[PDB]
């Protein structure tokens, strides 16, 4: 059975980074790809960041662009999504998935993490 | 699994006028047969066009929140006419089905209904150990029917506890708003004896639960109207007993 | 099978293409293009029947994970794109249907239940 | 010249399936041969169905701005898999050409494209005396294509000094929102020889114009996508050189 | 085994010009067909020509302190032309090999070549229960090929542990410098299975090794060449997948 730990959650603050992460058991990392989706209260599965871990071929959301940041690590069998500069528009309930690869659409994945909250507090 | 593409629009109005009743269905052509078996007579009393019909339903409203609906047969047409009668009447009978189930929309609407005939359907009640459980009354709400829900059958659940997307292994037809407005299904009877009582078994259950959502065109007609049709077809019925009058 | 449920009015075309086992993912539409493609179009025919052939290294394939004997890639792409006349909700869905042939044979008869 | 009625709206879904290829026609009927011409062999190595089958080349937006679109023949389809690699291995190659141009949409669209495949269509630079002028890489702006404006080929000189009306005078077709959908160009060979070289030269050239504005109901699709599906006919070429593999 | 004496000069000249190629074989006659068997159609796609047509390896200097060498099939021939293309291009694939081996000497040089073609040539490294092991770059020397030893294959064990002496099991001839200058081995298909996957899998695996040393009178020519000619026999590939071009 595939598992992705979706790690690197919290409240932080408008513009405070965090980078997220997910151990990616079950299969080879390399046979596949990798990706973010996240869903504001009450809203709809939106994209974010999302590259191959064989071509390393970078891929992100148009609202996105900028400040977010995917990047694979192929002997721990985790991605790294390094997500900067928040803003509060970024306060959606993250998720990451395994795809067949490769860039951000609808679904177009497989195996789905349990999901991670991340709230861009600001005063 | 019902990949046809009759034509789209309308061409042809040809009603089905047996008995008493008329029905000026949309066309004619496209039905589907249940399992590739017509109603025949068992290998008795045969009412023929006394018993033999068609019924309808009450109308139902489908809407953007709609769940589903499901029936029982004979169940339903146990409060119609002569075929009402004759299930009371008698300790036997057995009887096919013409579920010729209705659905009318504009070039406006879009959405998709699977009328599924499930033999034997038992409604959702995990105790595998003592089914049956739930009400005479409730596992039978006659002509008005019952509900699924997102007495307790889960749609995706097809209401039994098993993936509504392996429901197409039942005899079915999608009402696919863009192409087809009716849909023909002849259910032949079935069940474990060569005939049996009506008023305790229940032989197929109609199901209807929405593939698609309903999506009307800006500003329009904010539900719309699904009718059910039923049909006893080669029916027999053994024997008269006194006619014991209600 | 595709079935495409939405509006009789809504037109568009799309392409729903086939990659052979051990070929890469297609990402592009001209990548996908390339390849064994149907070009299903919304606004005449509503279902799509693509049969994907027996083009197999083995004369019989794993049902198990393994790269000697891997499927391949089943992708949909905008053709054209989706067009809707007057105020006609822009969003509608598409059903998918799976299904065996006359040719399709299984062998060594295996179980796989827990308690 | 394309005074013609077909029906109106659809009736026959007929895809023409040539080798790896689908295409899924709005009909079949309604085509136009250049000059009553099939493209035919020359009076060589004959790859048929490996060099003759259906590309399609990149969708493009039509809007209430649009002032037309242009291509280059074979140029476009030089990055077309096996009739890409065929035109720069060979120092010869002549093909003919299926254009078949679809443009959807709906009963509430009004407008129209007239496509026009100009031999031998040279492009807007008013100097006789030294033509050919802009640059091998401008002059062929491969399967994205170049742009007529309100290298710069004026819409109502077609973009080469000549006064659009009488565009009428090279084979083509009218895609009449209100009644026809798609455009069938069946283009043969045209140059001043028998066989010549496929880099440096362009046979044809599609230039489809607005010919009456775009004007869609109240509130709905702002601009509608018109496609060019381009396919090589009866094609032959001389003769491999070091399969010089890139 | 291989016991014969054609002539020992040269009599006749008599080139094989298969599609774009040209020999000019020593002769014709004196060839071994590997178990009696020709390499024939499965029981697809056939180019036939188009990759049916002979490709030259790189030359090797044969000297007085060569040990041997090795190839693999088709793995050797993965960068020639249309052969290299047709087998990244397919998930499937099965060929014949004619190995043409060609060796020139004088009347005053003498020496014995075996040239030996082992099914499933597994190379040394003597971990029964993990076979495979060296790498499939290492496993793959390509056209430049590997080298046998006084990834590492000892001669007098042909490189997998077997005593050289019981070689003469496999298919061979032995180009012994006094009688012939050429070696003919046709190699059928051979594998597990009916078809496979070509870029894992190595069917065949020439092995030239020598039977006798190289000694060239008085003052000559220190070293002489090897030619290693292959062609694929009857070959067919299923199914063109997206034309991956690279």
């Amino acid at each position: 059975q595939v598992q992705l730990q979706e790690s690197g959650g919290g409240s932080v603050q408008a513009g405070g980074s965090l980078t997220l992460s997910c151990a990616a058991s079950g299969y080879a990392v390399s046979r596949y790809s990798m990706g973010w989706f996240r869903q504001a209260p009450g809203k709809e599965n939106e994209g974010v960041a999302a590259i191959d871990s064989s071509g390393v071929g970078t891929t992100y959301a148009d609202s996105v662009k900028g400040r977010f940041t995917i990047s694979r690590d192929n002997a721990k069998d985790t991605v790294y999504l390094r997500m900067n500069s928040l803003k509060p528009e970024d306060t959606a309930i993250y998720y990451c998935a395994s795809g067949f690869g490769l860039s951000l659409s609808r679904y177009t994945y497989a195996y789905w993490g349990q999901g991670t909250q991340v709230t861009v507090s600001s005063h | 699994s019902p990949n046809i593409e009759a034509c789209g629009y309308s061409d042809r109005v040809l009603q089905l006028t047996l008995g008493n009743s008329t029905i000026t269905t949309q066309e004619a052509a496209n039905s589907v047969v249940a399992y590739g078996r017509w109603p025949e007579y068992l290998r008795p009393t045969e009412p023929d066009v006394a018993a033999c019909r068609f019924y309808t339903l009450d109308t139902v409203s489908w809407t953007k929140e709609s769940r589903g609906w499901w029936w029982k047969l004979p169940d339903a047409l146990r409060d119609m006419g002569l075929f009402g009668q004759n299930m009371y009447y008698h300790y036997l009978g057995r009887s096919g089905y013409t579920v010729h189930v209705q659905c009318n929309a504009s070039k406006f609407h879009q959405g998709a209904l699977g009328v599924f005939a499930v033999p034997e359907m038992c409604l959702a009640g995990d105790s595998n150990t003592t089914t049956m459980h739930t009400s005479y009354q409730n596992a039978n709400p006659g002509e008005k029917g019952g509900t699924f829900t997102g007495f307790c059958p889960v749609d995706y659940l097809l209401g039994n506890g098993t993936l509504l997307g392996n429901a197409f292994v039942f005899p079915h037809q999608i009402i696919n708003l863009r192409t087809n407005n009716c849909a023909t299904l002849v259910l032949p009877y079935v069940n474990s004896l060569s005939i049996d009582s009506m008023v305790k078994h229940n032989n197929w259950g109609i199901a209807i639960l929405p593939l698609a959502p309903l999506n009307f065109a800006s500003e329009s007609s904010p539900e719309i109207p699904i009718t059910l049709t039923i049909a006893p077809m080669c029916c027999e019925f053994n024997g008269l007993r006194n006619i014991t009058l209600p | 099978t595709f079935l495409f449920c939405g509006s009789m009015m809504a037109t568009g075309k799309l392409l729903v293409s086939y990659a052979p086992p051990g070929a890469d993912p297609p990402k592009k539409r001209k990548e996908a293009m390339l390849g064994t493609h149907v070009i299903w179009d919304i606004g005449l025919q509503s279902s799509c029947t693509m049969v994907v052939p027996w083009i197999s290294n083995t004369t019989y394939r794993q049902t198990i994970d393994d790269s000697f004997t891997e499927g391949g890639y089943i992708s949909v792409f905008y053709q054209t794109r989706i067009v809707v006349p007057l105020s006609t909700p822009r969003e509608m869905d598409i059903l998918g249907f799976v299904s065996a042939c006359n040719d399709f044979s299984v062998r060594l008869l295996r179980d796989t239940t827990h308690i």
